[PDB]
């Protein structure tokens, strides 16, 4: 999911692919000044990428609309304490679904125990694992 | 930078949903249908596959100019020494 | 030692190339001998040195520069490949105990046994994991424990498994 | 394939800027030697000597006569011996490393789209009345029958035939292929790609429709991934004996295919020689 | 000798996987990073 | 000469060990003063060796 600001007039710009096809884009609304210490406010933006094309493909065979709402916390969210009592509450992403203001979570979600326990997933659409990354190399010894 | 290692616990991705909403059955069927039309592979090769970088975990280091400075230095020092040695030999021949 | 670091055809091609270069140098003497040019070309590559076969003016000169370069390249490319092949020799199995998965599920081409009715059979039975290895051993096992060493030294067996001290003595004494 | 990637490895050592300095130093030293000798030795008959000396001296040349020139050509000889030793050492180091290549990519290839208009006729083994055949039938149909001409025998017989003189190809499920290639005699079988497949749909457990057992079984299965026992079970009963890095190829023959750039340089050389001959002939007539 | 110096000199500071000795053994010059309270952290927090 | 200077390079890869004598019985460790240096060995008292 690529994010880029809207083009002054409010309409997203035009771009082409390697095959010269226009990339599908939506009017995506995430809070401004993603830093948590600032008074974040809504600013219309442009969101476009893999998952967006997937949902567009879903639309053409389901006859339904959509209005993208970007997260207001910037996190996936896990089972955490409510910070008021011993009750554990959902934060981050899945809470936005669970409260009243979301219906599909098209995003880099991932299957596990608790999240599948509290909501019903679908069949997976990618089989990515978990891996590790380091830095590359450079030339070597023998000096003089 | 590059990614190394093997793959430990391997979950999958997935479009989430609510509990007992009318869409779930049809959205799962649509995902399953589209996964058998090359669509997932098509979009993967369209977006996640224009990787210009290459690993090429081979080809040990090639000798750069850090292992030849000494030899050129001794060549230059020899030239400098011979410059004076020519005059020394000329003077020795003239005296003798 | 002959063609094996080189392809079985490259030698005749390099011979044809030496002859071609020699005859071209011999027939480039009209700008203002055949045996001498042949000798010089046949010699420079072989690195022997016979005859003062100097070349002509400014054409066989550059031809000689490049000919010497090619000869050096070939000669110095032989040694690199031969050294690589020799370094990459000496293969073997060198079983690292039970950790090697080969004997954890081996074929009948790999043989390994032990003495019958000893404690090792009891230990192998007390293992839900290596049942197939136990069956493979039970296919052919020796009743005695002294003829097993002779059988191994006769190469009918080559993976005898047995306790420590006897093995240490029999290996420190019998060289093979 | 037991192949070593050595297309133009002959020029691999000595990163391609030290040769320019070699030439510059050669010319400078030749000019210096001529100038010293001044105070039948021209200024062209010295580059010949020094080039031959740098290149495993074999052609007769004319040595200088001054003592200083003698000491200088001796120093140049030291340079040449050091340079040649280092070059051959690095060539030996370079030729060691060669592991494998990728013969073909996935299904998207004109190689797979060449049933007959190609090299001697090809085939790809498939198991009859299987899910793969129906999937490819829904997919590209030219490979189903027009290219899917030579149907193979069963799972073991097909792999044996590929190990035999047929050796066309094989299309089948990913997990069984990975297991079978993992534990086999030798290392003659590998799966191309190994992590980029076209119809990822996984295995699973089926239950009667609308039974009500789905929640508990699903949660139990997803809990197993939580504490990671499935990895232990797979490594116990899926990991084979092969697939532990690689060592080398060490192509003994090193045929003309891998060693050809030297002959290209030699061809450029004879072209330059003919050009110089023509130029001299033209400029010497007027 | 130079050949021996140019064939066996390659550093191998590579982490093989979750069983790498440098990974299981805690270190200060070989730190590893993750993401704040996500689906990767819960997997480790489940396994003591 | 080429095959020689290649095989000699093949010989300069293997290094065996730096092993030493075995057991607690050797002149190098029999008398603490009957050696080239004054050997002040490591033997922590109040332990197995001390008894």
């Amino acid at each position: 999911v690529y994010v880029k600001p809207t083009l002054s007039d409010g309409t997203c710009k035009e771009e082409f692919t390697v095959n010269g096809d226009p990339v599908k884009k939506v009017i995506c609304t995430g809070p401004n000044d993603t830093s948590p210490g600032s008074p974040r406010h809504t600013v219309p933006q442009c969101c476009y990428g893999f998952c967006i094309d997937l949902l567009i493909k879903l639309a053409r065979t389901m006859n339904f609309t959509y209005e993208v709402h970007l997260v207001a916390d910037g996190k996936f969210g896990t089972q955490e304490r409510v910070n008021n009592s011993n009750k554990k509450e959902w934060n981050g992403m899945m809470g936005e679904l669970l409260s009243g203001q979301a219906d599909m979570i098209v995003a880099p979600l991932t299957i596990n125990n608790e999240r599948a326990q509290y909501i019903e997933f679908s069949k997976p659409f990618k089989y990515q694992g978990l891996t590790i990354l380091v830095k590359k190399e450079i030339p070597r010894s023998t000096l003089d | 930078l590059v990614t190394t290692g093997e793959l430990f616990f391997r979950s999958g991705f997935g479009i989430g949903m609510r509990k007992d909403s009318p869409w779930k059955q049809n959205v799962s069927l649509s995902i399953l249908k589209s996964h058998e039309n090359g669509f997932m592979e098509d979009l993967d090769k369209t977006w996640v596959r224009y990787q210009e970088c290459d690993s090429r975990s081979n080809a040990p280091a090639t000798l750069t100019f850090e292992n030849m400075a000494g030899v050129f230095m001794i060549v230059a020092g020899g030239i400098v020494a011979g410059i004076f040695l020519i005059f020394i030999e000329i003077a020795y021949k003239s005296r003798a | 030692s002959f063609m094996n670091p080189f392809q079985s055809t490259l030698w005749l091609l390099v011979g044809l190339s030496v002859h071609v270069v020699a005859v071209m140098l011999y027939l480039l003497d009209r700008f203002s001998t055949l045996s001498s040019a042949m000798w010089f070309s046949w010699g420079v590559l072989l690195n022997s040195g016979i005859g003062e076969g100097a070349p002509r003016s400014f054409s066989a000169r550059i031809l000689g520069m490049v000919w010497a370069g090619f000869a050096m390249i070939i000669v110095a490319s032989y040694t690199a490949n031969l050294a690589a092949f020799l370094v990459l020799d000496r293969p073997e199995e060198r079983i690292t105990g039970i950790n090697d998965p080969r004997l954890r599920n081996p074929s009948d081409k790999f043989i390994y046994a032990t003495v019958k009715q000893s404690s090792v059979d009891i230990y192998f039975r007390r293992q839900v994991e290596l049942s197939t290895m136990y069956r493979h051993m039970e296919k052919h096992n020796y009743e005695s424990a002294a003829e097993a060493i002779q059988a191994v030294r006769d190469n009918k067996l080559h993976a005898f498994i047995w306790d420590s001290a006897v093995l240490e003595f029999e290996a420190s004494q019998k060289c093979d | 394939s037991n192949g070593t990637v050595s297309p133009s490895a002959f020029l691999e050592p000595f990163s391609a800027d030290v040769w320019v300095m070699m030439f510059v130093m050669l010319l400078i030293v030749s000019a210096v030697a001529v100038f010293v000798f001044e105070y039948s030795f021209t200024i062209g008959k010295a580059i010949w000597l020094l080039w031959g000396l740098v290149f495993n001296n074999s052609v007769p040349v004319q040595n200088p006569k001054g003592t200083t020139s003698k000491i200088m050509v001796s120093v140049w000889a030291f340079f040449a011996v050091i340079f040649l030793a280092s070059y051959t050492a690095n060539l030996a180091a370079f030729m060691i490393q060669e592991e494998y290549v990728d013969q073909v990519s996935g299904l998207s290839d004109k190689k797979f789209q060449r049933p007959n208009d190609f090299s001697p006729p090809f085939r790809f083994g498939t198991v009859p009345n299987g899910s793969t055949e129906r999937n490819i039938r829904n997919n590209y149909a030219e490979m189903h029958a027009y290219m899917g001409k030579f149907n193979q025998r069963g799972v073991d017989d097909a792999l044996l035939s590929l190990k035999t003189g047929k050796l066309d190809a094989f299309i089948y499920d990913a997990a069984v292929l990975n297991y079978m290639a993992g534990r086999d005699e030798g290392c003659k079988l590998v799966t191309i790609g190994s992590g980029k497949v076209f119809a990822s749909t996984g295995y699973g457990i089926a239950i009667q429709k609308d039974s009500g057992w789905k929640r508990q079984v699903d949660l139990a299965i997803l809990q197993l991934f939580g504490d990671g026992e499935m990895e232990e079970l797979e490594a116990l009963w899926l990991t084979g004996i092969c697939h532990n890095e690689k060592n080398e190829v060490m192509s003994s023959q090193l045929d003309i295919d891998n060693m050809a750039g030297v002959f290209y340089m030699l061809g450029a050389a004879m072209a330059l020689s003919l050009i110089t001959f023509i130029s001299e002939h033209l400029f010497y007539w007027q």
